């Protein structure tokens, strides 16, 4: 299963993942891509923030589905 | 925005939100202060807050300006008082209420945020020396608190 | 950018240069009274096809043989002067924003600001024409009104984000529970006036079956209903160097690059009137590295750097020593925060910047210029 993350500025992140993956752990996978750390990290589908608690399963995100690399970076 | 406002000081009479108090001082209807207790079992126990919520004219469209009075040490209040709370600038909502907003502070209150800090030495004493922390919000909350 | 080249020299050839003028245009006036001299003279043009002339002009003070570097100049100087928030023609957007803005209230700080209007269309215009540019930068509606375009909800997303996603949500939700009325509120001597949107608004409710029209009546009140005599006064003398339509060819972000300029960022001007708190000072290690990452980016990676940290990409008038927090005067700041390995947070209240200690330069850069792109979302 291969999939897209596209960053704000254009350049896309291709990736080796299981369904079954919790998004919390595409976001370990792009952390050592890009070094951008997890908590800092947003990952966007189709105007829905997909959730670290879930899977790519439970958002049907299958082979080449294209999610976002929108950081969190404004502090609070 | 009278309306709104006057409307939505009489709710406060209304369901009092609990541990805290704000309420239009003087006869000003865009000025009010309000009171916040220290979350029980929390360093900031046994002390009081005082805030300044002041509404632009611009509300509810544009977010209220609220601040902290009483000085107190946590990670996500510096020492002006002013509050990093998303509801308060990015996310929010004109059919957010002050009720909700001076609970969402409580909240802040006892459970800080580390992660996305104001005042970056205190976040760090949180995160790592926590012990530190809790001893030293209690000093002073014992100093501007009470 | 590598388009807007084509349409611009495109646009260049398309003007074309009267006979029966002058080589040049014969202008002289002093430098501390620039304004209602620059003024006297363009708007007492009878032909304004002279204008189109080549740009001559001396300043009766700093006498310096140059003579073409002045045209340069003047426009820079008649723009700090036409462009200024307290002179009463153009006023600032918001505290914090220093993009400009028709001064609703104009005619109460000029007894006949319309005439001035039609002058600073008239050197406007006369920018464009000699390839110069013009200091200062204007909301969105502002372009869009040159262009012939609408004004809508959209619009108002650059000028004040939280108040377009407020008004965004009357549109997506019932607002009712909201308590809303046909009519904002003002200040002004500290006094907090009403001000019906419509007839009685003042009573009439905010329902579900009008909510369409509100938000109408209140986008049309901040950027159309009160200036569309300046506007147009503005546009009168603008289109008296240039067919209007000759412009519609760009867009509202290419007709600000062609006239306003693209406007980098100062770096010096930048760099001192920075403070920096927690650990961090002028010369400490990391921090003279962030200046040096900055010193090499080009003018768009500063002005997005700028955007990510104080909110706006652009800078006050008067330098960056007259920056503002969304509490007042807040000079650029930059605090330590973090881990080598976090990437660099912001607080555009403060316009504070959170730089984790790095510990190489290209460390920092690699870090900056990514939080920089990739961000503002």
């Amino acid at each position: 299963m291969q999939i897209f993350v596209k960053t704000l500025t254009g350049k896309t992140i291709t990736l080796e993942v299981e369904p079954s993956d919790t998004i919390e752990n595409v976001k370990a996978k792009i952390q050592d891509k890009e070094g951008i750390p997890p908590d800092q990290q947003r990952l966007i589908f189709a105007g829905k923030q997909l959730e670290d608690g879930r899977t790519l399963s439970d958002y049907n995100i299958q082979k080449e589905s294209t999610l976002h690399l929108v950081l969190r970076l404004r502090g609070g | 925005a009278s309306k709104r406002i006057h409307k939505e000081l009489n709710d406060l009479a209304r369901d009092p939100p609990a541990q805290c108090s704000a309420g239009p001082v003087g006869d000003d209807m865009f000025h009010w202060q309000a009171t916040i207790m220290g979350p029980n079992d929390s360093p900031y126990q046994g002390g009081v807050f005082f805030l300044t919520i002041h509404f632009p004219t611009d509300y509810p469209f544009k977010p209220p300006k609220v601040a902290f009075t009483t000085r107190i040490y946590h990670p996500n209040i510096n020492s002006n008082g002013s509050i990093s709370l998303d509801i308060l600038r990015s996310q929010w909502s004109p059919a957010l209420k002050i009720s909700k907003v001076l609970l969402s502070i409580c909240s802040l209150l006892c459970d800080p945020n580390p992660d996305d800090p104001l005042v970056p030495e205190i976040a760090r004493i949180y995160k790592t020396d926590r012990e530190k922390y809790n001893r030293i919000a209690r000093e002073w909350t014992q100093k501007y608190a009470m | 950018e590598f388009e807007f080249k084509q349409k611009y020299d495109y646009f260049r050839k398309k003007l074309k240069k009267p006979a029966d003028i002058p080589n040049r245009f014969e202008m002289k006036l002093h430098r501390n009274n620039i304004f209602e001299e620059s003024y006297r003279r363009i708007m007492s043009v009878k032909r304004p096809d002279v204008l189109k002339a080549r740009l001559w002009i001396e300043f009766e003070s700093e006498k310096g043989l140059d003579y073409g570097g002045v045209a340069r100049e003047w426009f820079f100087l008649l723009s700090k002067e036409m462009f200024n928030p307290y002179y009463g023609l153009f006023e600032y957007s918001a505290t914090d924003n220093y993009t400009l803005q028709i001064n609703p209230n104009s005619g109460l700080c000029n007894e006949d600001h319309l005439s001035y209007f039609t002058f600073i269309g008239r050197v406007a215009g006369l920018a464009v024409f000699h390839g110069k540019l013009l200091d200062g930068f204007f909301i969105r509606p502002f372009y869009k009104m040159m262009l012939g375009k609408q004004i809508t909800l959209n619009d108002m997303e650059s000028v004040d984000s939280e108040y377009y996603n407020s008004l965004k949500w009357i549109l997506e939700n019932d607002p009712t529970e909201l308590d809303l009325m046909f009519c904002i509120d003002e200040e002004n001597f500290g006094q907090t006036y009403q001000v019906d949107l419509k007839p009685n608004g003042s009573e009439i409710m905010v329902t579900n079956e009008n909510k369409r029209e509100y938000i109408d009546l209140v986008i049309q009140w901040r950027f159309v209903n009160r200036v569309q005599k300046q506007m147009n006064a503005f546009l009168e003398g603008f289109t008296e160097l240039l067919p209007i339509d000759l412009i519609k060819i760009f867009d509202e972000n290419e007709l600000e690059l062609l006239m306003c300029g693209l406007g980098d960022v100062d770096v010096n001007d930048w760099r001192q009137h920075s403070i920096y708190k927690n650990g961090y000072c002028p010369n400490h290690p990391v921090i003279q590295w962030f200046w040096k990452a900055v010193l090499l980016m080009d003018a768009e990676k500063r002005i997005r750097l700028l955007q990510f940290v104080t909110g706006t990409s652009r800078v006050p008038m008067n330098g960056f020593a007259e920056l503002y927090g969304s509490n007042g005067p807040q000079l650029f700041t930059i605090e330590q925060w973090g881990s080598p390995e976090k990437l660099p947070r912001a607080h555009t209240a403060f316009n504070r910047l959170d730089l984790p200690p790095y510990e190489t330069f290209e460390d920092l850069r690699e870090k900056l210029l990514m939080a920089v792109e990739n961000a503002q979302g």
